[PDB]
RNA sequence: UCGCACGCCCGGCGGCGACGACCCAUUCGAACGUCUGCCCUAUCAACUUUCGAUGGUAGUCGCCGUGCCUACCAUGGUGACCACGGGUGACGGGGAAUCAGGGUUCGAUUCCGGAGAGGGAGCCUGAGAAACGGCUACCACAUCCAAGGAAGGCAGCAGGCG
RNA sequence: GAAACUGCGAAUGGCUCAUUAAAUCAGUUAUGGUUCCUUUGGUCGCUCGUACUUGGAUAACUGUGGUAAUUCUAGAGCUAA
């Protein structure tokens, strides 16, 4: 599951190659563009609040 | 047709253009305007192919929009404009004025006029109207829909128009022993005066016209237009001044004017 | 649509007996009088020739 | 889809005519409006020609006629009593074109006692402390006070609307198409008509 | 007599409900010389289709039939006849069309096999287009 | 709102056009109507009718008129003058062929009007479409695929198969 | 001046004759029973109660992508009528 992510208060956009579910299950089960706790996708991220706007699917 | 029309073919043409059956499959279609599709005469069918000062349609697109032909006072620059009866077309670089009214046939003429009568035409009035305050509005057949007119001015007349201010000056009323021309059907370009009115109630009225020499015959009313007060008109009439003389006279006319020019 | 005439008209007829003995020696005695070359450029001038007088004819009972 | 057309249907004679075309757009049919009485609810529909019309849905306010003393104005609707076309109509409470409806006859009442300075409705008995009608009423002066005089012998009303008056609410019937136009316009019911009106409904109750 | 119906049968232009201290009756004149009946004028009935008291306008073809159907209300059955001109044949065919009429109530006394002239206007049904202008009696028949 | 020239009072008044819009005429129309007109068949003589057929009333809808639709009433409407039903190797018409006068057959086809885009149906936008070189389905046919999906309509010009 | 937004056209033209037998269609009339983009001509201080110009989106552009695949499109930034 490739995580495309933008900030834009400077306006990057990185894309990260997470594999783990582990990591990805926070963000499992939830409903489009609310607010997220990001500290389970690593540890190096803390206090990063995230809305979740939305991917595409494995078909595209 | 889901909707309205845009082209004409050449063979299905009004014949009084006199358009040839074989260069086009297509006639021009005139745009929507003063006059009605079969009663008025395209500005390309005036140049091209009747004056002769283009050659193609695209040559006329260019007369047309360097901005040189001024019909009824104003410049127009679409290609196909319906240039009807009684209409003004001016040239101003040539300095010639062309005032649009039928021959003794069914076809338009070139018309050669002065530009003192060519800073005027005529109009019949079609119907008298009562506007929004009282205002009373006269409409005339190129849709001049002038407002506080004349109260004399009723509702199959005819009146003056000056067209730099656009406004009338005097008028002919429809009664006994006015010129008139017959502006549609098989009398398409007579001149004479009016004899005789007959009325019907709820179908057409017809009106019996003497003409110069004596050959009377009827007409309705919506194919008729005054064209001045008694035996004289109010415009300069074209050659043959509307007669219709018969086949017999106009070949016994061509025939001894080719006999007497050798 | 195209842009063509489609105006045509046979110049000629053909005649109903086609071996009348007495038609044949006189068409060829035209023929051969005038210089021709097939019997149909004598049916063609007998043709207008039938034009014109029905034409004629027409005018006669007017 | 749903269509007026005279296509569909049987000839004079009784045969069937078989279609030559589809349905087309110009022989159209919508569904109905249905205007019942509610806090307002008009919705648009675009029209051939690229026009509009008011669908009402929900409609509480109308603006009614007093004809005989020429006073229209802004009324609330509370009930349908009576329509010749369907008594579901009735039921259902349905605002349409000629039916009845009761409207509250306090505008014409202020209207009536404004211009002529007389009580209608008012059950003797009842007097009003907050003194309104009481300034309506009263405080003319003497040049103006033969000019009242002079309206209030032709202030005398029909003994059927007075007891109208007395109820309150009075029958009106509507004028306007409140599916087409949008509004539920109409006119008070007076005279023969409303004598008329009042012996249907009377049918009705039993 | 009057309002039988269902809603109130009234006349829309006259306003019948101004105060006082009879009935003010709205006709016209249909024109082309048709002289408007004195039953239009006298009468009590209402008709949204007469052609002399009703909104309709008599326009267009003015055609005469023969009445041989009353038994539809406020609207007959004329019977027009015509001869039809073979080309091949130098003869005639009868033919005939039914169309049924607006008979207005002010023509009070029509009795079968009359000639009535009638009037276009406005299809005010299915099959009706036209109305009843005037009416003279048959053969005789003054009984 | 937009563009050309650019001035005159003593900052304010200004020329010629473009674009846009309530309503009114006008134009190109459109759509419903009026009257009259069409091939064969009786081994098709009665048909239509509360499942609208014919009207009346009052409405709904529609741009408007109208059974167009709904409610309540009336029992009507057409037919031997051929209705109704069926057939058509039937688009209609201007016209074409043959022809003394009569007629007879043809008219798929360059002009006018209609209908239709495989079959039916439904609809967005727009002044105007029930549009198909627009969508939405269902039926038939059929293209690509990683099997999850996507895309189609030559009765347009060429061309291919049958 | 590419692109893109906006306006207009795309309902004309072209093809075919399957349907359809008072239907289509022809002549004739009516719309006083209606709609009409455009064109042309009218009207556009008529009302009596921040204007020295108001608001915030969005495409093109930039930059991350997904899908075996389409004139498929998502998320992030800007910016006009
Ligand atoms: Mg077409
Ligand atoms: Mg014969
Ligand atoms: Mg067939
Ligand atoms: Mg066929
Ligand atoms: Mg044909
Ligand atoms: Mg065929
Ligand atoms: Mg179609
Ligand atoms: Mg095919
Ligand atoms: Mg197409
Ligand atoms: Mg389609
Ligand atoms: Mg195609």
């Amino acid at each position: 599951m490739k995580l495309n992510i933008s900030f834009p208060a400077t306006g990057c956009q990185k894309l990260i190659e997470v594999d783990d579910e582990r990591k990805l299950r926070t963000f499992y089960e939830k409903r489009m563009a609310t607010e997220v706790a990001a500290d389970a996708l690593g540890e190096e991220w803390k206090g990063y609040v995230v809305r979740i706007s939305g991917g595409n699917d494995k078909q595209g | 047709a889901r909707g309205p029309k845009k082209h004409l073919k050449r063979v299905a043409a009004p014949k009084h253009w006199m358009l040839d059956k074989l260069t086009g499959v297509f006639a021009p279609r005139p745009s929507t305007g003063p006059h009605k599709l079969r009663e008025c005469l395209p500005l390309i069918i005036f140049l091209r192919n009747r004056l002769k000062y283009a050659l193609t349609g695209d040559e006329v697109k260019k007369i047309c929009m360097q901005r040189f032909i001024k019909i009824d006072g104003k410049v127009r620059t679409d290609i196909t404009y319906p240039a009807g009866f009684m209409d003004v077309i001016s040239i101003d670089k040539t300095g010639e004025n062309f005032r649009l009214i039928y021959d003794t046939k069914g076809r338009f003429a070139v018309h050669r006029i002065t530009p003192e009568e060519a800073k005027y035409k005529l109009c019949k009035v079609r119907k008298i109207f009562v506007g929004t305050k009282g205002i009373p509005h006269l409409v005339t057949h190129d849709a001049r829909t002038i407002r506080y007119p004349d109260p004399l001015i009723k509702v199959n007349d005819t009146i003056q128009i000056d067209l730099e201010t656009g406004k009338i000056t005097d008028f002919i009323k429809f009664d006994t022993g006015n010129l008139c021309m017959v502006t549609g059907g098989a009398n398409l370009g007579r001149i004479g005066v009016i004899t005789n009115r007959e009325r019907h109630p709820g179908s057409f009225d017809v009106v019996h016209v003497k003409d110069a020499n004596g050959n009377s015959f009827a007409t309705r009313l919506s194919n008729i237009f005054v064209i001045g007060k008694g035996n004289k008109p109010w415009i300069s009439l074209p050659r043959g001044k509307g007669i219709r003389l018969t086949i017999a006279e106009e070949r016994d006319k061509r025939l001894a004017a080719k006999q007497s020019s050798g | 649509p195209v842009a063509r005439s489609w105006v045509c008209r046979k110049t000629y007829v053909t005649p109903r007996r086609p071996f009348e003995k007495s038609r044949l020696d006189q068409e060829l005695k035209l023929i051969g009088e005038y210089g021709l070359r097939n019997k149909r450029e004598v049916w063609r001038v007998k043709f207008t020739l039938a034009k014109i007088r029905k034409a004629a004819r027409e005018l006669l009972t007017l | 889809g749903i269509s007026r057309d005279n296509w569909h249907k049987r000839r004079k004679t009784g045969g069937k005519r078989k279609p030559y075309h589809k349905k087309r757009k110009y022989e159209l049919g919508r569904p109905a409006a249905n205007t019942k009485i509610g806090p307002r609810r008009i919705h648009t529909v675009r029209v051939r020609g690229g026009n509009k019309k008011y669908r009402a849905l929900r409609l509480d306010v109308g603006n009614f006629s007093w004809g005989s003393e020429c006073c229209t104005r802004k009324t609330r609707i509370i009930d349908v009593v009576y329509n010749a076309s369907n008594n579901e109509l009735v039921r259902t409470k349905t605002l349409v074109k000629n039916c009845i409806v009761l409207i509250d006859s306090t505008p014409y009442r202020q209207w009536y006692e404004s211009h002529y300075a007389l009580p209608l409705g008012r059950k003797k008995g009842a007097k009003l402390t907050p003194e309104e009608e009481e300034i309506l009423n009263k405080k003319r002066s003497k040049k103006i006070q033969k000019k009242y005089d002079e309206r209030k012998k032709n202030a005398k009303i029909s003994s059927l609307l007075e007891e109208q008056f007395q109820q309150g609410k009075l029958l009106a019937c509507i004028a306007s198409r409140p599916g087409q136009c949008g509004r539920a316009d109409g006119y008070v019911l007076e005279g023969k008509e409303l004598e008329f009106y009042l012996r249907k409904i009377k049918a009705r109750k039993g | 007599d009057i309002q039988t119906e269902r809603a109130y049968q009234k006349q829309p232009t006259i306003f019948q409900n101004k105060k006082r201290v009879k009935l003010p009756r709205y006709y016209k004149n249909i024109g082309l010389g048709f002289k408007t009946p004195k039953e239009a004028i006298e009468g009590t009935y209402i008709d949204k289709k007469c052609p002399f008291t009703g909104n309709v306008s008599i326009r267009g073809r003015i055609l005469s039939g023969v009445v041989t159907k009353m038994k539809m209300q406020r609207t007959i059955v004329i019977r027009r006849d015509y001869l039809h001109y073979i080309r091949k044949y130098n003869r005639f065919e009868k033919r005939h069309k039914n169309m049924s009429v607006h008979l207005s109530p002010c023509f009070r006394d029509v009795q079968i096999g009359d000639i009535v002239t009638v009037g276009e206007c406005r299809p005010l049904s299915k099959t009706v287009r036209f109305n009843v202008l005037k009416v003279t009696k048959a053969a005789g028949t003054k009984k």
